[PDB]
């Protein structure tokens, strides 16, 4: 009991007294020789995986991540929180985000697992010698599984924006988003999470109508290029070929694409 | 073998999803 | 193998946001 520990992720949930959250979810801990190493191997395993989340964590503690004590660490978002604690059977019927506890749970291993595979194949090779890693750059763990979820707010509010500056100024507008040596057996395993480990990108085309001189096209593309963040690139091009305009932009200020669609919808698209 | 870890969670995974 | 793991993270992914939300 000295040191086993695994680590279970719990789901906190705000509400509408809006002042502090509570429990809505958590993920369940399953109970010769080959067998007392099977258990020592998900040991060091577990272990490894608490220590490289924290040291990712250290990059993220602009973005809702605060590492609070060293088996644990937080995940603020706006309306839940996540805790990742490696903590042993001692200490402390199912609910709502049990499954999604889960589930962020086997995602986290799995990262551990890619990683793996990736210093292998930096080893199998590149190298006739050593890995060489950085935390930043290929330890990724927390980053593609919080980015997914504030991609997701991201795209939300930028859809609100798009509603309320253009959709709702020009009548016959909508919008529509769209989707952007031999080791190979290596390269194919890790080919195979690139759908949990690319960086998130939607296109939101707007929908604009024609005017019968010349048809204005508009459209956004949301990204987040460190996981984390929101980059929106704006394309703006009304072509009258005696008018003929293209706007190519790039703004990691949501407060600036209110100002820049503004801009355009005022000038180009309004009557 | 790291792989044989893979398989552990991705049966582990699908098993959540398809319970 | 890559099909079946891409279309299982596809479902994972999508569970876990809850984006749908409608």
């Amino acid at each position: 009991h000295s040191v086993k520990k695994f680590l279970r992720v719990r789901i906190f949930t705000k509400i509408e007294s809006e002042d502090d959250y509570i429990l809505s979810g958590e993920s369940v801990m399953d109970r010769d020789i080959r067998k007392q190493i099977q258990l020592l191997k998900k040991i060091i395993f577990e272990k490894e995986l608490m220590y490289q989340i924290k040291k990712e964590c250290a990059l993220l503690i602009s973005y809702g991540v605060s590492i609070e004590n060293e088996n644990k660490v937080i995940i603020e978002l706006p309306n839940e929180k996540f805790e990742i604690e490696l903590l042993s059977l001692d200490d402390d019927l199912p609910k709502i985000n049990d499954k999604r506890a889960n589930l962020m749970l086997v995602m986290l291993r799995l990262l551990l697992v890619v990683i793996f595979k990736k210093t292998l194949r930096s080893r199998i090779s590149s190298p006739h010698g050593l890995i060489n890693l950085n935390v930043d750059d290929d330890i990724l763990i927390i980053r593609p599984i919080l980015g997914k979820v504030r991609f997701a707010n991201y795209k939300l509010l930028l859809k609100k924006i798009i509603k309320d500056y253009v959709l709702d100024i020009v009548p016959g507008s909508s919008i529509t988003e769209t989707e952007v040596e031999n080791i190979t057996k290596l390269n194919k395993e890790i080919r195979a999470f690139d759908k949990l480990l690319n960086i998130p990108r939607r296109e939101l085309k707007i929908n604009l109508p024609l005017t019968e001189h010349k048809s204005p096209n508009l459209s956004l593309m949301l990204e987040s290029p460190n996981y984390c963040n929101a980059l929106i690139h704006i394309k703006f091009s009304a072509g009258t070929e005696a008018n003929a305009v293209s706007f190519d932009t790039t703004f990691s200020d949501f407060k600036e694409v209110e100002d820049f669609l503004h801009f355009i919808v005022a000038e180009y698209i309004q009557q | 073998q790291d792989t044989e870890k893979m398989e552990e969670q991705l049966d582990l995974l699908s098993a959540i999803l398809d319970p | 193998d890559e099909k079946q793991i891409e279309e299982l993270l596809d479902n994972c992914i999508e569970t876990f946001v809850a984006e749908k939300t409608t």
